[PDB]
């Protein structure tokens, strides 16, 4: 899914 | 939809793949934090990027790494376009090479010390040609994008075959 994707990122780049 | 254009700054997320956009200006431009977006720079260049927001960043204003800056062939100052890139898909497969002039007497499995963990769970979007470094132990070694299926963007998905096999390039 995109927000799978979406959630993936903020965790690795965002906290 | 349209591209718009900001003025290029350094980085606070010190990052290749993100790039840092005021919320007042990520709100006008219909963007969510962790976005796809595509950077258009100077002599033909593109970048892919993953945007976020920053409490610091000057409205008119893109933060962005020097990986990245260079890979737009532009400086602090300059003035890049942004668009959103909703349609990129995770790859099949990449290829990516080390540069010559890093490599020089570095030996071990380039993929397990640089590129496992760089791509790990990260979903970074990435273009051919893009040229990213990447730290590894206390080495820091630079990779070239030489090809992607599909092409000429991808998110390297935790699926997506990540293929480092040849000699450096130049």
């Amino acid at each position: 899914s995109p927000e799978e994707m979406r959630r993936q990122r903020l965790h690795r780049f965002d906290s | 939809n349209r591209p718009n254009r900001l003025i290029v700054d350094e980085a606070i997320n010190e990052d290749n793949s993100v790039v840092s956009l005021s919320q007042p200006k990520m709100d006008e431009l219909q963007l969510f934090r962790g976005d796809t977006v595509l950077l258009k720079g100077k002599k033909r260049r593109e970048a892919v990027c993953i945007v976020l927001s920053d409490d610091t960043c000057s409205d008119e204003k893109i933060r962005m790494n020097r990986v990245v800056r260079n890979n737009l062939r532009v400086r602090l100052g300059d003035v890049i376009s942004i668009q959103p890139c909703p349609d990129v898909k995770y790859g099949k497969r990449i290829h990516v090479l080390p540069i010559d002039d890093t490599v020089e007497g570095i030996t071990g499995n380039l993929f397990e010390v640089y590129l496992k963990p760089y791509f790990l769970e990260a979903y970074r979007p990435i273009r051919k040609g893009d040229i990213f470094l990447v730290r590894g132990g206390m080495r820091a070694v630079e990779f070239k994008v030489v090809e992607t299926d599909p092409s000429p963007y991808c998110i390297v998905a935790p699926d997506t075959v990540i293929h480092c096999e040849g000699e450096p390039i130049k």
